[PDB]
C-alpha cells in the first residue's frame, strides 16, 4: 500500500483545470476546512511507530 | 506569479486511433481511460480594454465536487522563447454556482459553445487529451447537439510557471516516439 | 460555523481600553480558561461599488470579498492574483485598516475571541466575541450564549445579533460571523475618536 500512492489514480483527478492533488485539499480552497480538518487529513507516520504500537 | 501554457494541436480520425492508445498504456504508468464530459460556455466583458475580456468557463456535470472553472486566456504570442508551442497568459480559479449569476451583472453573454467529451492521459507535466467536440443547434437546450467533427481533435498541454524555459527539448524527444503516428503543430488561433 | 455573538464595550470610565480587557481575562482565569493563541481581523475597502476585500487570521486562506450588501466570495489565493489585474474597474481606496486584535481562550470546547479594536496603530475600542464549537444549526442555542454573556461580562451584556434576523434552519456559516464582524467595523468606524 506504500507502493499504491505511487501507483493509484487519486492524484490524477478528472478535470483539466485540476492536474493533480487530493480531493480534500481541492475542497479546502472554496470550502475552507476547519483547523481540525486542515491537520486531520495530512498524515506522515513512520512504519516503526505503527509496528511498535501493534 | 502568473503561469503560462504550451499547446499542441491536431486532428486524427477515430479509425486509426485504436493503435495510438496502445502506446499510451505502453509507456506511461497504470492509468485507465476516463471519458470525461464537460459543459463549456464562452463569456466576455465589454470593458474599456481594446481587446474584450473574453474567457471560457467549464463545468463538469458528470462529477460532483468540481465547481465552475473560468479560464481567461491571452492573445497569441510570437516570442522566440518557445517556437513550437502556444505561449498564453492565463488565470485559473474555481468558484461555485455563484459564478454564472454574478457574470450576468457585467454583461457576459452568448458568444458560442463546444461540448468536450473524451479521454485524458498524463506523464509528468505533459497532458495529452483526445476528445470529441459537439456543436449545439437551438442553443437553449443541451440535448439537441451533434458531432462538430468526425476527426478527433487531439490536444497536448504542458503547464509551466512564469519563466522556467528550455522545455522544447523534452517534449520533442518524447514526441519522437510518436512521430510516425502523430504530427503535432503550433497553429495560430486565427485563419 | 458555530453560533457567534459580536459586540463592543467601551473604556467604561475605568482607566484605559485594555484595563477592562485585563479585568475580563482575570475574571476568565478565575473561571480558569486555557488559551489557544491569538486572533486578528483586518479589513480593507475598494470602490469603482464598495468592495470589502477583507481577511481573518482564524482562516488565512479565506479571502472574503463582499459588496456593500450583495453576495460574498470566500475565495482562495488565485482570486487575489486576479484582483490586481483590473485597477480601473475597482480602485484601491486605501486607508481602511480597521482591525480587531486579541487572544482566544478555551473552556470545555467553549471558545472566546476577546481583544481590542484599532484603526491601524491607534486602539479606540474593545471587541467582544463569544462562540461555541458544536453549534451546527443557528437560532437554537441563543440561551446558552446569553447565559455565557451574563456569566462574566456583567455590564455591557449584548443580545439579538444582526445575523440572527437572517433566520434560517440550515447550518450556521462563517459568513454570518464574518458579517457580524463587518457590522462591528461599521459600528466602530463612525465614532473614530
Amino acid at each position: 500500500e506504500f507502493h499504491k500512492q505511487t501507483l493509484s489514480s487519486i492524484m490524477m483527478p478528472h478535470p483539466a483545470s485540476a492536474p493533480f492533488g487530493h480531493k480534500r485539499m481541492r475542497l479546502s480552497g472554496p470550502q475552507a476546512f476547519d483547523k481540525n480538518e486542515i491537520n486531520s487529513l495530512q498524515s506522515s507516520e513512520g512504519l516503526l511507530e505503527k509496528i511498535i504500537k501493534q | 506569479i502568473n503561469m503560462m501554457e504550451y499547446l499542441l494541436q491536431g486532428s486524427v480520425l477515430d479509425h486509426s486511433l485504436e493503435s495510438l492508445i496502445h502506446r499510451l498504456r505502453g509507456l506511461c504508468d497504470n492509468m485507465e481511460p476516463e471519458t470525461f464530459l464537460d459543459h463549456e460556455m464562452v463569456f466576455l466583458l465589454k470593458g474599456q480594454q481594446a481587446s474584450p475580456f473574453v474567457l471560457r468557463a467549464r463545468r463538469s456535470m458528470d462529477r460532483a465536487g468540481a465547481p465552475w472553472h473560468l479560464r481567461y486566456l491571452g492573445q497569441p504570442e510570437m516570442g522566440d522563447k518557445n517556437r513550437h508551442a502556444l505561449v498564453r497568459n492565463c488565470v485559473d480559479i474555481a468558484t461555485s454556482e455563484n459564478l454564472t449569476d454574478f457574470l450576468m451583472e457585467m454583461g457576459f453573454r452568448m458568444d458560442h459553445e463546444f461540448v468536450a467529451k473524451g479521454h485524458l492521459f498524463r506523464k509528468g507535466i505533459m497532458k495529452i487529451m483526445v476528445y470529441k467536440i459537439f456543436r449545439i443547434l437551438v442553443p437553449g437546450n443541451t440535448d439537441s447537439t451533434e458531432a462538430l467533427s468526425l476527426s478527433y481533435l487531439v490536444e497536448l498541454s504542458v503547464v509551466a510557471p512564469a519563466g522556467q524555459d528550455m522545455v522544447s527539448d523534452d517534449m520533442k524527444n518524447f514526441a519522437e516516439q510518436l512521430k510516425p503516428l502523430v504530427h503535432l503543430e503550433k497553429i495560430d488561433p486565427k485563419r | 460555523m458555530g453560533v457567534t455573538c459580536v459586540s463592543q464595550m467601551p473604556v467604561a470610565e475605568g482607566k484605559s481600553v485594555q484595563q477592562t480587557v485585563e479585568l475580563l481575562t482575570r475574571k476568565l482565569e478565575m473561571l480558569g480558561a486555557e488559551k489557544q493563541g491569538t486572533f486578528c481581523v483586518d479589513c480593507e475597502t475598494y470602490h469603482t461599488k464598495l468592495m470589502y476585500v477583507m481577511h481573518n487570521s482564524e482562516y488565512p486562506l479565506s479571502c472574503f470579498a463582499l459588496f456593500e450588501n450583495g453576495p460574498c466570495l470566500i475565495a482562495d489565493t488565485n482570486f487575489d492574483v486576479l484582483m490586481v489585474k483590473l485597477k480601473g474597474f475597482f480602485q484601491s481606496a486605501k486607508a481602511s485598516k480597521i482591525e480587531t486584535r486579541g487572544t482566544r481562550y478555551q473552556y470545555c470546547d467553549f471558545l472566546v475571541k476577546v481583544g481590542t479594536v484599532t484603526m491601524g496603530p491607534s486602539a479606540r475600542g474593545i471587541s467582544v466575541e463569544v462562540e461555541y464549537g458544536p453549534c451546527v444549526v443557528a437560532s437554537d442555542c441563543w440561551s446558552l450564549l446569553l447565559e455565557f454573556l451574563q456569566s462574566f461580562l456583567g455590564s455591557h451584556t449584548p443580545g439579538a445579533p444582526a445575523v440572527f434576523g437572517n433566520r434560517h434552519d440550515a447550518v450556521y456559516g462563517p459568513a454570518d460571523t464574518m458579517v457580524q464582524y463587518m457590522e462591528l467595523f461599521n459600528k466602530i468606524r463612525k465614532q473614530q475618536q
